[PDB]
RNA sequence: UGGCACCUCGAUGUCGGCUCGUCGCAUCCUGGGGCUGUAGUCGGUCCCAAGGGUUGGGCUGUUCGCCCAUUAAAGCGGCACG
RNA sequence: UAUGUUAAGUGGAAAAGGAUGUGGGGUUGCUUAGACAACCAGGAUGUUGGCUUAGAAGCAGCCACCAUUGAAAGAGUGCGUA
C-alpha cells in the first residue's frame, strides 16, 4: 500500500531551505509515499551524533508515534554512526535523501544500463555503512583463543575482502557495456553530422520540444518521445534525424533530467549517460521561465555540466512556457536567449530558424554546368543542397545554388568562373 | 555466421538445409547465415 | 494479483497429483492456453504473459485469466541456520495441474489469436498447447 | 530416378567398354576410366547404354541417378568437350601467358603463376579474358575455381576475377549521410 | 651496463646535471643498456635557470660508458664515466652544446646531430 | 557467500611471500576463418586452436587494489586457498 | 528362433527451445481431354491512370486497379536508372 513517512530538515545556512523541503516532499510523493508531517530546525551547524540534537529526537519520535509513521526521511546525507544512533533512539527505520533518489531511480530503470548503474550506486552507498551494521554479529565478544588451526585472519578482513570484490565485477560489466555502446556511434563519427543536444532541469519541456520538432521535420515522424509531468520521466537518451526545408540534415538528442542536492555516487552514472551531450555541436538549455525559482535552477544546471565535463560548447538558453505568462510576446530572440512556447508551430519555426542560423554558416553561392547526357548530378544537387534557379541550356543544365565546402570540392569540375 | 541453438528463417528468401548432420540456413543476405 | 486479506499467513506447500479438478474447457472466449504438465505459477509470470499477449493484440478483443495466486510461500535469508520457526512470506503462487486452461482470448482472428498465445506461452515455466472452443 | 532411367545415345567415334564395375570411354578428345559400385549394373549394345536399379530404397536410388549422370558427362566430354570462361575487372588487372604458364597481375606485389595439368588447357583471347578447356567436367571446374579464388570479386567496386554467369552482390561504401 | 636505478652524468647543454634511469627500452625483459641505447629517466640535479627542470621525466641516449664497446676488427674502447644526452622524440638533442668525447657507435645508430656537435668522436 | 555435521580432538600446522612447478580451457598475445553500422587506416563480434609466450618498481603483513614506466601480451582457474 | 526399428557407438548422462533425419498410419487438391519440373515462344494497347514532386514513365509516396485485342498478359512480382 502507501507508507506513512516524515521529513526532517535543518536550516544549515541554506539560502532557501524551503524549496528543498518542497522538492523532498515531491520526491517522496513520487515513491508511493505520502508526507504526514515535517520537522525543521534552525541550527547553523549539523549535530555530529544525531543530526538534529537531543531534544529534536524526542520531538520527532513523538510526532511519528502520534501520526503513525513507518519511516523517517532526512533532507541530507547521513553518516553510518548517525544512522546507528538515530535508529537506536527512535526505534523506527531511517532513510536519507540519497537513498530516496536511489529508490526512485531503481524502479524506473528499464534498460539494463540504468539497472546496472543504479545497482553499482546502491552498493557503493551501502559499502561504508556495513561496518557497524555487521559488527553486531561480528562483535560477539566470546569467540575463542589460539587454535593452531584457523584462517590466519580476522573476520573483519574476510568480510571486507568479500564486500570489496563484487564492486569490481559490477563496474567491469559497466565498462564492457559502455565499450559496446561506442560501437553504435561509428557511423555518426565517420560521417560528420552536426549534433544538437537538449539539456536543462526536470519538467522543463525538453521532450515536448523534441516531439514537436520531430513531427515538423522528420520522415518517420511517428517516432515520438514520452512526455509527462510526474518526475524523472525520460531515463534514457534518444537520437533522431531532422531534415530542414532548405535540405539540411542534423541529429537531435534528448537526455535525462536532474535535481538539486544530487548524490555523488550517481553523478558518475550521469557522467556516463551525458557522454553524448559532452561531444555535442550545439547545446539547447530549456528553462521553465514560468517558475519563479527558475533562476536558481539555471545555476545548479551549469554545476552539473561542470561536473560531467561538458564545456566550451555554444549554448542557446531557451525559455519555455511563454504561453503560461500574461502580457508577453513570443517567440523572441535576445542575445543567446529564446522566449517561446514548445507547443506552438511558430515557436518551433523560430527555434529551428535560430538553429539553422547558428550551425550552417559556410554555405555559399556557386554555379554549375551539368551536361545533359552526363546527367545524374542535378539529383545530387537537389537532394543534398538548396537551389535558387536552374536553366535549360542547349549544352546542358546551368544551376546556381548555395553549398558546403565538401560539395564545392567534389563538384570542382563543374564550377564556372565569373 | 550465427551459431545458435535456435536456427530459423529471418526473411522469406532464407532456406533451411542440412549439411554434415548440422541444420543451417542459407540466404542471399549474408547476415542471415546461421548454423546450429 | 494479490489477495486482499488471508486468514493465515503461513501455509503448507501441498502437492500436484492428478488431473485438474475444474476449468479444463474453454468457457468464455474462443481460444485458450492449456497446461500439459503441472507447475507452480507466480504472479510475476502471469503479469509478464498477460502484458505480452495483450500488447500483441493492440488492446483489441478480450482476455480472461482463469487462475488466481491464492497460496503464499516463505523463505529464509542467506546465513541463517535451520530452525527458529518458519520464514517470512515472499510471494504468491497458483498451483496448476495438467489439463487446466489458464488464459482465454476472444475478439480477434485465427492468426492474431494464435500468435498472441505463442508469445504468451514463452513467458511461462510449464509446457502448453493452444486449443479452440 | 527419372535421370537413372534415361538412355545414353553413344555418338560416332567414341567407344565404351566395361571391365567388371570399371568403365572406360575413348574418343576424339581423350580417354576416361572410372569405378562404380557393383550393386548397380549397366547394359551394353551398339548405341545405347542403360543403367538399371535392382531396389527402390534411398541410397540405391541416389546411386542410380548419379551413375547415369556421370556416364553422360563422361561420354559428352570425350565427344565434344567442356570449357569455362573467366573475366578480370579492375585497373591494371592483366592476364598473360608464357608458353604453358598463365601469369596474372591482379594487384599484388608479385605475379601469380598457373600451370594446367594433363588433359586441361588454358587460352587467353585477351589480356582480361581467360578460358579453361578440357574433356573432364571435374578438372575444368576445379581449375577454373582455383584461378578465380586468387582474387574473388568484392562488393564495393566489382573488382576481381569472376565468371560471366556471376551476379555480384553490390554494396555502397558510404551511407547514412 | 646501465640498468634501473643507475645514475648518469649529463653531457650536454640543457639544465640537467644528474639523471636516474627508470626503464631500458626495446623489449619486455630487457635489463641493461649500452652505448647508443635510449632510456627513460628522471632528473635528480639541475642547473637553476635551464630548460630541463628537477623531477622531470625525460629520455636520453648513452654516449659513453665505463664498460665500453668492442669493434668488429677486434679492438675495444672504455671510458672513466657513464654519460648521457637528453633527446627529443626524434633523435635530436635538447641542448646546443655537447661536452666530452663521444663514442663512434652513435654514428651507426643515426644520431647525426650529437656526433656533429661533439668535440671528439672516438 | 551459505546449509549439513559424514572422516580426523591417544594433534589432518593455520595467512602472505620465496623455491619448484604441473594440469583445464570458459583464449591475454601470436596462427586460420565467417559477419559487420567491412571504402582505406583503426576496430567490433563469433567459430577453430592449449604449440610456445605471458614485466620491473612506489604504498600497504597484506591477497586484492591504486599509481609510475614498459610490453606482442601483461589470461582466468584446479592441484589439502599445490 | 520369428517379425520389425535405429545409423547415433544412440545403446553407455543432462532441459527450455530449434530442425526438408527416418518408419508406420489417416484425410485432402490437380493429373494420359496430359498434372509437377525443366526447354521453345508470347508476355500487348488507351497508358507516362490521376495527385505530389524538378521527376514519379508499373516499381520514392497518396487515391483509384478500368477497357480493348486476344491464349493469356498485373494500371504490375522483383532487380535496375536519376
Ligand atoms: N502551457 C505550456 N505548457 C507546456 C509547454 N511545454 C510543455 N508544457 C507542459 O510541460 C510538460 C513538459 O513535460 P516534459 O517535456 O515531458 O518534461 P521532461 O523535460 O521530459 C522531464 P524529464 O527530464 O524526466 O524527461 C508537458 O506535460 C506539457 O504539458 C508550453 O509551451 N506551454
Ligand atoms: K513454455
Ligand atoms: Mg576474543
Ligand atoms: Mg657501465
Ligand atoms: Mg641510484
Ligand atoms: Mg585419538
Ligand atoms: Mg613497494
Ligand atoms: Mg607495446
Ligand atoms: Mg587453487
Ligand atoms: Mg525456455
Ligand atoms: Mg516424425
Ligand atoms: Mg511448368
Ligand atoms: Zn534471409
Amino acid at each position: 500500500m502507501e507508507k506513512k513517512v516524515l521529513i526532517v530538515g535543518i536550516s544549515q545556512k541554506q539560502k532557501d531551505f524551503d524549496y528543498s523541503m518542497e522538492e523532498l516532499a515531491n520526491l517522496a510523493a513520487a515513491n508511493n509515499m505520502e508526507v504526514v508531517g515535517e520537522i525543521r530546525q534552525n541550527i547553523d551547524r549539523e549535530n555530529r551524533a544525531t543530526y538534529v540534537g537531543k531534544g529534536k529526537v524526542d520531538e520527532i519520535k513523538g510526532l511519528a508515534e502520534m501520526q503513525d509513521a513507518r519511516l523517517i526521511i532526512f533532507n541530507d546525507e547521513l553518516s553510518p554512526s548517525q544512522i546507528r544512533n538515530l535508529e537506536e533512539a527512535l526505534e523506527l527505520d531511517v532513510m536519507d535523501r540519497t537513498g530516496l533518489i536511489l529508490a526512485i531511480f531503481a524502479n524506473r530503470a528499464k534498460t539494463k544500463e540504468a539497472q546496472l548503474q543504479v545497482q553499482i550506486a546502491k552498493l557503493q552507498y551501502e559499502l561504508p555503512r556495513i561496518f557497524g551494521q555487521g559488527e553486531d554479529m561480528d562483535q560477539q565478544s566470546g569467540k575463542g583463543g589460539l587454535s593452531n588451526r584457523g584462517s590466519g585472519e580476522k573476520k573483519i578482513e574476510t568480510d571486507r575482502r568479500t564486500i570489496k570484490h563484487q564492486i569490481r565485477h559490477l563496474q567491469k560489466e559497466l565498462d564492457m557495456l559502455v565499450d559496446d555502446r561506442e560501437v553504435r556511434r561509428r557511423k555518426r563519427k565517420k560521417n560528420e553530422i552536426p549534433v544538437v543536444s537538449l539539456v536543462g532541469y526536470t519538467n522543463a519541456g525538453k521532450s515536448t520540444t523534441m516531439n514537436g520538432l520531430v513531427r515538423a521535420y522528420s520522415e518517420t515522424a511517428d517516432k515520438q518521445v514520452f512526455e509527462k509531468d510526474m518526475l524523472f520521466a525520460t531515463l534514457e537518451t534518444s537520437v533522431r534525424e531532422i531534415v530542414l526545408p532548405d535540405n539540411k540534415q542534423f541529429l537531435l538528442t534528448d537526455t535525462v533530467g536532474f535535481v538539486s542536492k544530487l548524490p555523488h555516487q550517481l553523478v558518475k552514472a550521469f557522467r556516463s549517460t551525458l557522454e553524448e551531450a559532452r561531444d555535442a555541436d550545439l547545446l539547447i538549455h530549456v528553462v521553465d521561465y514560468s517558475d519563479p525559482h527558475y533562476k536558481t535552477m539555471m545555476k545548479t544546471t551549469e554545476e552539473t555540466l561542470k561536473v560531467v565535463g561538458v564545456e566550451d560548447v555554444p549554448v542557446i538558453y531557451a525559455y519555455n512556457k511563454a504561453d503560461l505568462l500574461e502580457d508577453e510576446m513570443y517567440p523572441k530572440q535576445t542575445g543567446n536567449t529564446i522566449i517561446f512556447s514548445a507547443r506552438e508551430e511558430e515557436s518551433l519555426e523560430f527555434l529551428t530558424e535560430v538553429i539553422r542560423k547558428e550551425l550552417f554558416a559556410s554555405y555559399e553561392k556557386a554555379t554549375f554546368l551539368i551536361p545533359f547526357e552526363a546527367g545524374q548530378v542535378v539529383a545530387y544537387l537537389n537532394e543534398h543542397a538548396d537551389i535558387l534557379e536552374t536553366e535549360y541550356l542547349e549544352n546542358g543544365t546551368q544551376i546556381v545554388a548555395e553549398v558546403s565546402p565538401a560539395d564545392l570540392q567534389k563538384l570542382a569540375e563543374y564550377q564556372v568562373a565569373e | 555466421m550465427k551459431v545458435r541453438p535456435s536456427v530459423k528463417p529471418m526473411c522469406e528468401k532464407c532456406k533451411v538445409i542440412r549439411r554434415k548432420g548440422k541444420v543451417m540456413v542459407i540466404c542471399e543476405n549474408p547476415k542471415h547465415k546461421q548454423k546450429q | 494479483l494479490v489477495p486482499k486479506r488471508v486468514k493465515y499467513r503461513r501455509e503448507f506447500r501441498g502437492n500436484m497429483r492428478g488431473r485438474a479438478k475444474g476449468g479444463t474447457e474453454v468457457a468464455f472466449g474462443e481460444y485458450g492456453l492449456q497446461a500439459v504438465e503441472a507447475s507452480w505459477i507466480t504472479n510475476r509470470q502471469i503479469e509478464a504473459a498477460r502484458i505480452a499477449m495483450t500488447r500483441y493484440m493492440k488492446r483489441g478483443g478480450k482476455v480472461w485469466i482463469k487462475i488466481f495466486p491464492h497460496k503464499s510461500y516463505t523463505s529464509k535469508p542467506i546465513g541463517v541456520r535451520m530452525g527458529k520457526g518458519k520464514g517470512a512470506p515472499e510471494g504468491w503462487v497458483s498451483p496448476v495441474k495438467r489439463g487446466k486452461i489458464m488464459f482465454e482470448i476472444a475478439g480477434v482472428p485465427e492468426d492474431v489469436a494464435r500468435e498472441a498465445l505463442r508469445l504468451a506461452a514463452h513467458k511461462l515455466p510449464v509446457k502448453t498447447k493452444i486449443v479452440k472452443r | 530416378s527419372r535421370i537413372g532411367k534415361k538412355t545414353i545415345v553413344i555418338p560416332a567415334g567414341v567407344t565404351v567398354t566395361l571391365n567388371g564395375s570399371t568403365a572406360t570411354v575413348k574418343g576424339p578428345k581423350g580417354e576416361l576410366v572410372k569405378e562404380f559400385n557393383p550393386e548397380i549394373t549397366i547394359n551394353i549394345e551398339g548405341n545405347e547404354i542403360n543403367v538399371s536399379r535392382p531396389t527402390d530404397n534411398k541410397n540405391h536410388r541416389a546411386l542410380h541417378g548419379t551413375t547415369r549422370a556421370i556416364l553422360n558427362n563422361m561420354v559428352v566430354g570425350v565427344s565434344e568437350g567442356y570449357e569455362k570462361k573467366l573475366e578480370l575487372i579492375g585497373v591494371g588487372y592483366r592476364a598473360q601467358k608464357q608458353g604453358d604458364k598463365l601469369v596474372l597481375n591482379v594487384g599484388y606485389s608479385h605475379p601469380v603463376e598457373f600451370v594446367a595439368p594433363k588433359g586441361v588447357e588454358i587460352e587467353v583471347p585477351a589480356n582480361t579474358q581467360v578460358i579453361v578447356k578440357g574433356y573432364n567436367k571435374e578438372h575444368v571446374g576445379e581449375l577454373a575455381a582455383n584461378i578465380r579464388a586468387v582474387r574473388p570479386p568484392e562488393p564495393y567496386k566489382g573488382k576481381g576475377i569472376r565468371y560471366e554467369g556471376e551476379h555480384v552482390r553490390r554494396k555502397e561504401g558510404k551511407t547514412g549521410k | 651496463m646501465i640498468q634501473q636505478e643507475s645514475r648518469m652524468k649529463v653531457a650536454d647543454n640543457s639544465g640537467a646535471r644528474e639523471v636516474l634511469t627508470i626503464k631500458v627500452l626495446g623489449g619486455s625483459g630487457r635489463k641493461t643498456a649500452n652505448i647508443g641505447d635510449v632510456v627513460v629517466c628522471t632528473v635528480k640535479q639541475a642547473t637553476p635557470g635551464g630548460v630541463v627542470k628537477k623531477g622531470e621525466v625525460v629520455k636520453a641516449v648513452i654516449v659513453r660508458t665505463k664498460s665500453g664497446a668492442r669493434r668488429q676488427d677486434g679492438s675495444y674502447i672504455k671510458f672513466d664515466e657513464n654519460a648521457c644526452v637528453i633527446i627529443r622524440d626524434d633523435k635530436s638533442p635538447r641542448g646546443t652544446r655537447i661536452f666530452g668525447p663521444v663514442a663512434r657507435e652513435l654514428r651507426e645508430n643515426n644520431f647525426m646531430k650529437i656526433v656533429s656537435l661533439a668535440p671528439e668522436v672516438l
